[PDB]
RNA sequence: CCUCUGCCCGCCUUUCCAC
RNA sequence: GUGGAAAGGCGGGCAGAGGC
């Protein structure tokens, strides 16, 4: 089950919500994505459903640790009102991903305790892509990571989290 | 048979919510507009709370007003809760799914009651349109201002559970359209709708409210007429009673028919 | 239009019975012939043996000439009878040779009638001259144009005026539950109340006496109250009617007023996919007549035993909303040799075009397949707007790939008909675990989801919905699928309001 | 030949698609409105001498199609003779239950070649809802209107041939009328509008004596093969006598069509066009 | 019919509150190819119709001199006798409603609103003077269906017992607040004695369905329509003629409908009034 | 984030055609 | 000399009741 139903796009998505509600099949097989991830600092490279099949790794990498709720959404409803001024109007959101990316930083530094490795599976990810909307569009390059946003909170809630 | 047109009395003005505002919908969100995530009262919402409360103050109110508004000669105060009858001699006479409501069932029944002449009635066969039409309440321009520059619109409550609300002092936009279709009764169908809003300051909009999510609170912006001439020629030579720091516990007070003489002069 | 009941469309189907009955009881009776002739006569279509004399295609041209000028007086070019001949000789009765001789035989008169109609009234001779006749009315309920007024107040409501060829059909149609058969005799005499284009027909009611050269019996073979100097003619008719409370047939609004759930007329047409073609190795006038009989016999008296429930061993176990009543709510309007017309609740014409099906397939050995189209409409609906619809949606199931069931993306690799054992495989798995108390909000989003997929957003938001209830077990394969549970959601969702 | 395939690109719904009886019956509604009496009859004299306009046929972004000519349906067999025995079945009926074919496929039905049939019909037919309210109560007294609903980039468009001086000073501004008045019922709802375009179409056809028609021709002699069509319309609120047309495909043999006239208790007089498109087409033996 | 020249009014329909116009999960009306919605034309005339009976069945004294045959109705509906061309306004039965509808071409040329609407009766009939079009969205509103927003809601409503507080929800769709429509409406002018009158009579129609509501609920807040004119051009019977785009054009791109009902009747209609 | 509710009631075509 | 002419899918209905 180590790596071997578990494969690049939809092999083992329904499969594994049994094995995730374990400890030592997932902290191996789960870790080479989360470090692809990192290797992931282009958010746009991937145009294909290679985002959604890495959703479902990183959601299972977000499983078995704690992934508070209260701390998730400031971060995220702040990113609908960024997409909510796409809407005509604004085309300049640089003043807010530096706030953007100080509520993250915000974060990782207060829950503190045993949801230490949980927050901090949450710092590894994200930011080689909270990196690229800085130098980057809206109407492109940043809507690709809206869909990506939503796409791992989702199966967090299907492997059992919460 | 006979339905008549002589103008429409307009009143706009502005609600203010004091305490946290909340209208829910299906992480328990309040309504917002689709295009500009921003929180409204619908019309909906507030003709109905104008109506709970108004049907409950005629509920206590039958015997001593059938020869003001006949036909409530059919009515004693009750409910069909109690047997299932769509019709019988008690108030709430409407099955309305699970809950009681009260209908008239005809057009001339509905004529002389003095709640559903104003916010309209339902029937088989003949029925009776409504006479208030309510807009949906929009957020004013100065908090679209705030919602523009980071200022908070709305808030998370944790109550373990979060009731979601419009948060304190922020202002919305309604406007209230009485039609004017029969000149003989429009004083007691004005003074009957403003008898409505008086109660509504007392209870609560929307959400818990027991809770403390109410205290709703009006501020009068102004009344029109727009008599029938209005709508022929274009020209701005309509009635514009002003009562811009008055309140709704003080235009229904003596200090009425003081405002509304000149509505008078165009009968 | 909307003011014939469903007492007059039940009518209407057994009065094109009697039309074509009346036409080959003159063929026979004016050439000598016995109802031993007619190879098969089959929702319009018949054959008959004959002899090749200068006076048999002498009588017969009169016979079509008769039949089609009656034909266009009563309906203005809407039902036309294209009657062809071929002389065969002896040998050509049977295989000579390795080619079949009498099928080739049967192409050749297959091909007379192919191109006769195409010209459609070419015996009139005033076909295309404008005569101006004066002061015409029109029916309301069939749209005639009638000269002169001379419409008689309809029975219904006296302030309408109908044509008089409906006052028949409601009459008629008013003595279906008593109706024994028909005696066929002189145009003008007592009791007469359809004509024919030859004959005049009265009904042999059931108390009273039969009147008639010929008497025809539906559904019996057994010649037992008639007299015993007439003729016999046997004939099958295809009859299940609901009965309303009264003696009479039950109403597009009584019998829909039992369907469970939401109230809905359920409407199916169907019919046998490629049957021209089995008839072509039949190459003895013995052996077509076999495989005609039973085609006709199916649809005719193995339809009857099917909405009484008979046989479910050889049926089995069907997508049943609610088990199958004692006395369904269903009305056989027309059942044709090789395809049907049923109306009847939404509920129990969904299990019966399985049960319908499933029981085809066995009756057969397999070697020929339905095809059925499905409708679901409001009571208070027109006909010709619900069977044009149900016409086109059998079409829709047919040009696909003809064994399809249709039940309730524009590229082109997509098809709307759910096949018999798909449906029938979606049915045993999604249904059984879903027939989640009031849950519907789990069920109506999600064919709100399903209705993105064809405008992979769709798996995650289901993942959402199956996960923020608790409902894993529910759709493990929804997280192609999603376009193939439409059929499932849609019908069980009406079976509970 | 070359004729001059006027397009009607909608802007709504129509009622049903115009057949020819209905495109004269408007234009000699609007050469009545923008001219006068007396020239609705020097209209209707250079359709008795000369031009030809047909009925209406969808179009769907520059694919035209044309009625399929009922010439194909007895050789159909004879068509299809490089097929196995379990597709010459199931391409026979879809080939026959059609309706249309593309400007390519009518070429080739002419000459008795093998063709295929549109995949898509550029229109659907609705039933949309309409309630009568009482001014006093608002009750709601429902009936069903059904029109004709078009795609995205589909129209109508009908043809003409004749001469030029005809279609400068009777029909193209009778086709500007029409598009600000509409075509056929309910046009105060929007319905039978138009803006309207100009081209030049070419039909390649083959020589022969027999001749498809693209108009309800209403024939002295009887044609080859036919196919009946029943209607009357509506003329000033009087109702027409129903007239046996011809549907579009049917053959005649070198036949004009006609036009015949009727009184109606007008002021004038009505004239219902019936004269026929003529195409060459090649028949088999009968 | 003495046909003289086509006026046509383009402007652009705007929904401040969120329009409902249904079908009978409660689906407004939509395209069944694009799937937008759209606001239909025999629900845009008939509630300008409808708010204008009104408005002359308060007003059959003042105007029996400006319009003749006014004089033979008295005001109110003839259901209670039910017998048509009663001496009511509104006095056809149509199936079961009462609507004003003229009984003869002769009244109906001389009543304000059989002659713009039109009229139905034994003996001939009036046919309209309007089209009212079918009003689509705009492109712009197009292009954000393209882009992926919403333009559609669905909205939930409840019902309330008063005594024991019990919630019955039922949920109305109904399109997006803010979305612009584009409607034209053609009028006819086959006589150039009346059609100041005819413009100045749909004009006080369309402002009263500026305080009243198109479409669905509206007593509880689903009209709210606004009427955004752009451009009035009169089609002279010269210019079918011939084809030659030489037809007067008002412009107004932003007036209301009480700034062009009679702020500029006259002094935007004045070169209308010139060529007839 | 938990507990009941998750659309009712209607009209469903009316009327015109000059011998 | 248009299968036409006239004909608002609407009337009524608090997403709420308890739960720091
Ligand atoms: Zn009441
Ligand atoms: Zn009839
Ligand atoms: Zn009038």
């Amino acid at each position: 089950v180590d790596a071997s139903r578990l494969f690049g796009e939809s092999p083992d998505v329904v499969g594994i919500k049994k094995m995730l509600e374990k400890g030592k099949q997932w902290e191996a097989i789960q870790p080479y994505f989360d470090n692809v991830v990192r290797e992931a600092k282009n958010f746009l490279e991937w145009s294909p459903n290679k985002r959604l099949a890495n959703a479902v790794t990183v959601a299972a990498y977000l499983t078995s640790q704690g992934l508070k709720t209260n701390q998730v959404r400031k971060i995220l409803d702040m990113a609908r009102t960024t997409e909510l001024k796409v809407k005509r109007g604004e085309g300049d959101i640089k003043d807010d991903l530096v706030k953007m990316r100080y509520l993250l930083a915000y974060t990782v530094g207060k829950a503190t305790g045993q949801s230490k490795y949980s927050l901090d599976a949450f710092h590894r990810i994200l930011d080689p892509m909270l990196e690229v909307l800085m130098g980057s569009p809206k109407k492109e390059n940043f809507e690709k990571f809206y869909d990506f946003l939503q796409a791992v909170v989702a199966y967090h809630k299907f492997f059992g989290g919460g | 048979m006979d339905r008549r047109f002589y103008g429409k009395i307009v009143i706009k003005g502005k609600i203010k919510a004091v305490t946290g505002l909340h209208i829910g919908s299906q992480a328990n969100p309040v309504i917002k507009d689709p295009h500009t995530g921003l929180p409204y009262i619908p019309g909906s919402s507030l003709k109905g709370r104008l109506r709970s409360l108004f049907e409950i103050l005629v509920n206590s109110r039958l015997g001593e007003w059938r020869e003001k508004y006949p036909s409530l000669a059919n009515y004693s105060p009750g409910s069909c809760r109690p047997d299932n009858q769509e019709n019988c001699g008690k108030f709430f006479n409407r099955k309305i799914n699970r809950g009681w409501i009260h209908v008239c069932p005809d057009y001339e029944t509905a004529l002389a009651c003095p709640v559903c002449r104003l916010f309209g009635a339902s029937g088989k066969e003949s029925n009776f349109p409504s006479r208030i039409i309510v807009r949906d309440a929009f957020l004013t321009k100065e908090w679209e201002e705030k919602w523009r520059a980071g200022e908070a619109i709305t808030e998370a409550k944790i109550e373990p559970r979060t009731n979601e609300r419009v948060v304190a002092g922020a202002e919305f936009e309604f406007e209230i359209i009485y039609n004017v279709e029969n000149t003989t009764h429009w004083r007691d169908d004005i003074k009957n709708l403003l008898t409505a809003m008086a109660l509504l300051e007392d209870s609560y909009l929307g959400g818990s409210g027991s809770r403390g999510y109410g205290k709703v609170k009006f501020i009068f912006d102004s009344f029109e007429f727009r008599p029938l001439d209005y709508y022929r020629t274009g020209k701005d030579e309509d009635i514009v009673s002003i009562d811009a720091r008055e309140k709704s516990v003080s235009d229904i007070l003596s200090g009425f028919d003081s405002l509304f003489s000149e509505v008078e002069g165009k009968l | 239009s909307g003011k014939g009941t469903l007492k007059y469309l039940r009518a209407r189907s057994a009065y094109l019975e009697l039309i074509g009955w009346d036409v080959v009881l003159e063929i026979l009776s004016r050439l000598g012939l016995t109802r031993a002739n007619v190879v098969f006569n089959a929702g319009g279509h018949f054959m008959i043996i004959a002899q090749n004399t200068p006076d048999a295609v002498k009588e017969l041209e009169e016979i079509r000439a008769k039949a089609v000028e009656w034909l266009y007086r009563e309906f203005e070019s809407d039902l036309y009878l294209a009657i062809e001949w071929e002389p065969v000789s002896g040998r050509e009765f049977g295989r000579e040779g390795g080619k079949n001789l009498f099928a080739e035989a049967r192409k050749r008169l297959k091909h007379k009638l192919t191109v006769r109609k195409l010209k459609r009234f070419g015996e009139i001779k005033g076909l295309f001259e404008h005569g101006h006749t004066e002061r015409l009315a029109e029916c309301p309920v069939c749209g005639r144009e009638l000269p002169e007024g001379k419409l008689e107040p309809s029975a219904s409501d006296p302030e309408t005026k109908v044509c008089p060829t409906c006052n028949r059909l409601v009459s008629l149609g008013g003595n279906l539950p008593k109706l024994l058969g028909f005696g066929r005799t002189a145009k003008n005499d007592a009791g007469v109340l359809v004509e024919g284009p030859f004959s005049g027909f009265v009904p042999y009611l059931q108390g009273g006496r039969p009147v008639g050269e010929q008497i025809l019996v539906k559904n019996t073979l057994n010649p037992g109250e008639i007299p015993e100097s007439a003729q016999f003619v046997p004939y099958f008719v295809a009859d299940y009617f609901k009965k309303d409370p009264k003696g009479g047939v039950a109403t597009f609004e009584e019998l829909s007023m039992a369907s469970t759930g939401t109230r809905r007329l359920g409407v199916m047409k169907g019919d046998v996919d490629r049957l021209g073609e089995f008839f072509s190795s039949m190459d003895s006038p013995s052996k077509l007549a076999t495989a005609s009989r039973f085609m006709d016999y199916f649809f005719k008296g193995y339809i009857g035993a099917i909405i009484e429930g008979k046989f479910g061993y050889i049926i089995g176990d069907v997508p049943s909303l609610r088990d199958w009543p004692e006395e369904p709510d269903i009305v056989v309007v027309y059942a044709g040799g090789d395809d049907f017309f049923i109306v009847g609740a939404w509920d129990q014409i969904f299990e019966l075009a399985f049960r319908v099906r499933r029981a085809f397939n066995a009756y057969t050995g397999g070697k020929l397949t339905l095809s059925v189209g499905l409708g679901y409409f409001d009571e208070r609906t027109p006909i010709y707007r619900m069977a044009d619809v149900v016409s086109e949606r059998l079409d829709t199931a047919k040009d696909e790939g003809r064994n399809r069931v249709f039940v309730v993306p524009l590229d082109g690799k997509h098809k709307l008909s759910y096949e018999w054992n798909h449906y029938e495989e979606l049915w045993r798995t999604y249904a059984p675990r879903i027939y989640l108390e009031s849950k519907k909000g789990l069920l109506w989003k999600l064919l709100e989801i399903r209705e993105l997929y064809v405008r992979v957003r769709w798996a995650y938001l289901t993942a959402y919905l199956l996960g923020r209830h608790g409902l894993s077990d529910l759709f493990p394969e929804l997280v192609q699928p999603v376009y193939w549970v439409d059929g499932v959601l849609k019908i069980v969702l009406m079976a509970v309001r | 030949p070359k004729f001059i395939a006027v397009k009607l690109i909608p802007k709504g719904p129509f009622r049903d698609i115009p057949r020819a009886d209905t495109l004269f019956g408007a234009i000699g509604n609007a050469i009545s409105a923008i001219h006068g009496q007396s020239a609705v009859e020097e209209l209707v004299d250079a359709f008795v001498g000369g031009a030809r306009i047909s009925s209406a046929f969808p179009y769907s972004g520059d694919t035209y199609y044309l009625p399929k000519p009922l010439s194909v349906e007895p050789a159909l067999e004879g068509i299809l003779t490089g097929l196995d025995e379990e597709e010459r079945y199931t391409t026979a009926k879809r080939l026959r239950k059609a309706k249309y074919l593309d400007l390519k496929n009518f070429e080739l039905a002419l000459r008795l070649r093998p063709f295929t049939i549109p995949e898509e019909i550029p229109y659907a037919r609705v039933d949309v809802p309409r309630v009568v309210l009482d001014r006093v109560t608002q009750d709601s007294s429902i009936y069903f209107w059904e029109e004709i609903r078009f795609r995205e980039k589909s129209g109508v468009y009908f043809l003409y041939s004749g001469p030029r001086e005809v279609f400068d000073g009777y029909i193209a501004p009778a086709m500007r009328f029409l598009g600000d008045t509409g075509i056929g019922g309910k046009s105060t709802w929007g319905a039978g509008l138009f803006e309207v375009e100009f081209h030049e179409m070419k039909i390649d056809a083959p020589g022969s004596e027999y001749s498809v028609t693209l108009s309800n021709a209403l024939p002295t002699k009887t044609p080859v093969l036919w196919r009946l069509l029943r209607k009357g319309g509506w003329s000033f609120g009087r109702r027409k006598p129903r007239m046996t047309f011809i549907a579009e495909g049917s053959i005649v043999k070198n036949d004009p069509g006609g036009m015949e006239r009727l009184e109606l208790g007008l002021s004038h007089e009505v004239y219902v066009y019936g004269l026929t498109f003529p195409l060459g087409v090649e028949l088999p033996e009968g």
